[PDB]
RNA sequence: CCGAUAACGAACGAGACUCUGGCAUGCUAACUAGUUACGCGACCCCCGAGCGGUCGGCGUCCCCCAACUUCUUAGAGGGACAAGUGGCGUUCAGCCACCCGAGAUUGAGCAAUAACAGGUCUGUGAUGCCCUUAGAUGUCCGGGGCUGCACGCGCGCUACACUGACUGGCUCAGCGUGUGCCUACCCUACGCCGGCAGGCGCGGGUAACCCGUUGAACCCCAUUCGUGAUGGGGAUCGGGGAUUGCAAUUAUUCCCCAUGAACGAGGAAUUCCCAGUAAGUGCGGGUCAUAAGCUUGCGUUGAUUAAGUCCCUGCCCUUUGUACACACCGCC
């Protein structure tokens, strides 16, 4: 049953949410954008480097395989 | 900070850069249409192996006093699905490791040793590991 | 009715009954109460010294 | 010792069931009251705990 | 770290085994808080030496299972020294508490053993040596994090770090704490 | 006259001969410090002796290891075992014994076969099976 | 990021825009992944993009090249059609064209009463593997 | 085994043994090991650190009339022997735990009496008898078949993918194996050529020297991909090109293109096994002109779990019943 087909590129309204909505998570990865939002996952892969424009989100530690990717860095 | 003292995988990253930012080596024509080794499935993405592989090959010679084409083929290996068959080991492409050696020879990173096999020459011995200083001292990270 | 949780470990491992050789019969101190003595069949590998857990503190699991 | 706590009375011996069991040989053997001995042994009629 | 033997980055001190019974079987630190979860290992030689192996590494091994991945401890040692770095972000404190106060309340208190019972097999309530609980709990969350992570791209480090929180808390939201329920539930039906 | 204590520790067929000279002492395997080697997930693994006993404890001890044989992972408890054994023979033979014993304690309170050779080695295959023990599946009607 | 293309149609064969450009070329009969980068390497189309992007010039640049390969340096590995036989032409067949060529060489073998033809005619293996146990449909 | 003991003391099997596998800074040594580290005497280039002294380091310049066995090798040795202590035990035979440490078990070969129309006459110039015996079932040439295909079962491999797929890179062996062999024939280092198969140059090799620090895969690390029967998978065919072979049609084997399948974890069943074990993973050997999805070894990565019971299957003894002794697959 598990069928999950998502658009390759974020729509502008959607992008704002990623610009907007991505600040509202902690445990982020190409997964957590492609399941919460309906982004492919390679464009999520991509979006997550775009979102290092000025570290809107924080890298704990990019492991070769898995980005491993935290909340903004508030306090 | 020799080739060893530098964390060897971000060596060839910068040594690939060297030979690109030199703007000379002798890139040729079998290039865009190359398999790399019958070994592989598919032609490589970074369109610029041999700047990064001549990097490898040349540092490799630094680590080892003598190496033939037969040697270079050997070292860049892998498993090889003959498919439903089990995987076996296939040598890399000669042509490419050879022209990598001959091209390194153009800049005179390397030379043909005595007793057969290529080794790297003092001049090249430099360009190689000069940047080792620059890779360690790029920054501590 | 009565529903507590009591942890006790039998002082001595006694036998290894059960059909397939599963259950190691144990004589277990209540732990919650020193005085109480119960016999139960345990499934995991036990020994002399180790605490174990039974849902009902009455059944006193007999020959099986 | 459950019952000797809960006893209204003090001490108390408790009774006993005196059943005269009384098996046919079939069930005596099937349900392991006696067994089945050697030729020399069949004779030895003592009752040994 | 010569002062005290930590764990890549991690405190193993200020960690307590929060239910006696499992204590002395969960070897988070005798004094012996190992740094890594790779270890030579030979805790499969004698029988109750198996416990003295640290619950952490004991979980890496329990994770490198399934046909295409046996004996890739290098691999899974990442996953687990990679998973814990997620928990501490969510919970805080030693995520080793989240591991240890998972296994405790990931695994049951008693279980349902199969006796022969003539023909119709009425399983019997028996307690367990902290082993069939510990072990079952251990796969059930491995298997759980595993099963959840075929066809989402969920990181096994993430997927496991769900389960270890969802079982550290009696959260009833994992795979381990969802079967820890039933074995007890099946046992209750038996008696 | 400085120290010159050579000591080996093994795992499977990975002989790793360490050796301890007196100097500044910053430690290295073949020809590269402990910070690399780069199975990497391990790493702390081979740092352990350092991190246990103290960064001070090799502060008059240049150690140089060499490794052949065995394999990727093995080569590491081989080099771990070696720089704990070698360092042990250091403080024993010329230096003292109390610190040798404070070391040997600090190590053997959690071994990980630090001074103890893992006695194990692989079983042979027997005919009628893929491995030692397992057997080619029984046909049966 | 421009979602405008919403898939594309190329060379008389339906193709998918979303899929990556190297992959998209793959679908047409006579191609494959091998040759389908090499086309996008001579053409100088940036390979890091989706077939539901690009312009009409790009996609024709593909067809001109892929349909007429040898002239834009593509050597003779990546000609599926090597010394055809009906004239010594050696080029790259595509589309139904290969089904046509395929059929014609089956027809040719068959017509020349030769074994390999008979074997297709009957519906068997051509390549002498044993069909005792496999080839059951 | 001890002991109860009409038996006492003996013999074969088990055990002991051999090979093997692991502790042996203990010995004898070793340019056909290694070497080791020196001494470092150097070349030596900033290979790298460092202003320079000095140092970290591969390579070499070696050689040697260093020195040595730290690992390598293989000889002699030792040891490990329920040996100590604490339980348990008829307080014997032993069992269990712990100490020192390899804790009494690392793994095979060898394997009795006695069997069995087991298999083998096609391993035997071992062969009883029988056939056949020139038109020869004597030996071959050419071809063909042993490969054929609506179905059935048997051992294998590869998958089903993202703890993974393909894209960079780093980098760790072992047991072997090799020419120049009983009749014509290898192992291969290093040059060019070619994409590659390969091709064409040339070099060492009765080998611990040459292949060959056997420079591997998983593995490990570097980017793609995004859960699509998709980039997994990878069948079936189209077309080329090499190689072996006098000859591959009946795709020989290999490469290069090109097509591009079912399988998204397997219905009824059932084998395998406890420690360096299962699994994966290549690699040798055997098979070989050509050549392996075969086995037999070898490491390598290396788990989970039983550590008990006889619940199923099948084995040992004892007692017993038995109309069975072609032995219950019986007898009736």
């Amino acid at each position: 049953r598990d069928k999950l087909n998502n658009l390759v590129l974020f729509d502008k309204a959607t992008y704002d949410k990623l610009c907007k909505e991505v600040p509202n998570y902690k445990l982020i990865t190409p997964a957590v954008v492609s399941e919460r939002l309906k982004i492919r996952g390679s464009l999520a892969r991509a979006a997550l480097q775009e979102l290092l424009s000025k570290g809107l989100i924080k890298l704990v530690s990019k492991h070769r395989a898995q980005v491993i990717y935290t909340r903004n860095t508030k306090g | 900070v020799t080739v060893k003292d530098v964390n060897q995988q971000e060596f060839v990253r910068a040594l690939a850069a060297f030979l690109k930012k030199s703007g000379k080596l002798k890139v040729p024509e079998w290039v865009d249409t190359v398999k790399l080794a019958k070994h592989k499935e598919l032609a490589p993405y970074d369109e610029n192996w041999f700047y990064t592989r001549a990097a490898s090959t040349a540092r490799h010679l630094y680590l080892r006093g003598g190496a033939g084409v037969g040697s270079m083929t050997k070292i860049y290996g892998g498993r090889q699905r003959n498919g439903v068959m089990p995987s076996h080991f296939s040598r890399g492409s000669k042509s490419v490791a050879r022209r990598v050696l001959q091209a390194l020879e153009g800049l005179k990173m390397v030379e043909k040793d005595q007793d057969g096999g290529r080794k790297l020459t003092p001049q090249g011995q430099r360009d190689l590991d000069r940047i080792a200083g620059q890779v360690a001292a790029a920054n501590k990270k | 009715r009565v529903q507590p949780i009591k942890l006790a470990r039998v002082t001595k491992v006694l036998g290894r009954t059960g059909s397939q050789g599963q259950c190691t019969q144990v004589r277990v101190e209540f732990m919650d109460d020193t005085s109480r003595s119960i016999i139960r069949n345990v499934k995991g590998p036990v020994r002399e010294g180790d605490v174990l857990t039974l849902l009902e503190s009455e059944r006193e699991a007999r020959r099986l | 010792r459950d019952i000797s706590e809960a006893s209204v009375f003090d001490a108390y011996v408790l009774p006993k069931l005196y059943v005269k069991l009384h098996y046919c040989v079939s069930c005596a053997i099937h349900s392991k009251v006696v067994r089945n001995r050697s030729r020399e042994a069949r004779k030895d009629r003592t009752p040994p705990p | 770290t010569p002062d005290i033997k930590l764990f890549g980055k991690w405190s193993t001190d200020d960690v307590q085994i929060n239910d006696i019974s499992l204590q002395d079987y969960i070897a988070v630190k005798e004094k012996y808080a190992k740094y890594l979860p790779h270890s030579a290992g030979r805790y499969a030689a004698k029988r109750f030496r198996k416990a003295q192996c640290p619950i952490v590494e004991r979980l890496t091994n329990s994770m490198m299972m399934h046909g295409r991945n046996n004996g890739k401890k290098l691999m899974t040692v990442r996953i687990v020294k990679h998973a814990f770095e997620i928990i501490h972000l969510l919970t805080g404190e030693n995520p080793l508490q989240v591991l240890v106060n998972a296994i405790i309340n990931s695994g049951p208190r008693e279980d349902s053993t199969r006796i022969g019972r003539a023909g119709t097999v009425r399983r019997q309530a028996v307690d367990v040596s902290p082993l069939r609980r510990v072990n079952q709990a251990i796969w059930l969350l491995c298997t759980g994090a595993r099963e959840a992570a075929f066809r989402n791209i969920k990181t096994i480090a993430e997927c496991l770090a769900d389960e270890l929180i969802n079982a550290a808390k009696g959260s009833s939201n994992s795979y381990a704490i969802k079967k820890k329920d039933e074995l007890e539930r099946v046992a209750k039906s038996n008696r | 006259p400085l120290q010159s204590v050579q000591v080996f520790g093994r795992k499977k067929t990975a002989t790793a001969v360490a050796h301890c000279k007196r100097g500044n002492g910053l430690i290295k395997v073949n020809g590269r410090p402990l910070e690399m080697i780069e199975p990497r997930t391990l790493q702390y693994k081979l740092l352990e002796p350092v991190l246990l006993l103290g960064k001070e404890r090799f502060a008059g001890v240049d150690i140089r290891v060499r490794v052949k044989g065995g394999g990727h992972v093995a080569q590491i408890y081989a080099i771990r075992q070696s720089i704990s054994k070698a360092l042990v023979a250091y403080y024993q033979k010329y230096v003292d014994e109390a610190s040798k014993k404070e070391i040997k304690d600090i190590l053997i309170q959690y071994d990980r076969t630090l001074l103890v050779a893992d006695p194990r080695r692989c079983e042979s295959k027997k005919f009628g099976g893929p491995g030692a023990r397992a057997r080619y599946q029984k046909s049966y009607r | 990021p421009e979602k405008f293309q919403h898939i594309l149609r190329v060379l008389n064969t339906n193709i998918d825009g979303r899929r990556k450009i190297a992959f998209a070329i793959t679908a047409i009969k006579g191609v494959g992944r091998r040759y389908a980068h090499v086309v996008l390497r001579k053409a100088d189309i940036d390979l890091t993009k989706r077939a539901g992007e690009l312009t009409e010039d790009e996609v024709e640049r593909v067809i001109t090249i892929m349909q007429n390969p040898r002239q834009y340096k593509i050597p003779d590995w990546f000609l599926n059609r090597q010394k055809d036989v009906k004239d010594g032409k050696y080029s790259q067949v595509l589309a139904n064209g290969l089904d046509n060529k395929l059929r014609e060489d089956l027809e040719r073998l068959k017509k020349i009463r030769a074994h390999r033809g008979l074997r297709h005619f009957w519906g068997l293996r051509v390549r002498g593997q044993h069909t005792k146990t496999t080839g059951r449909r």
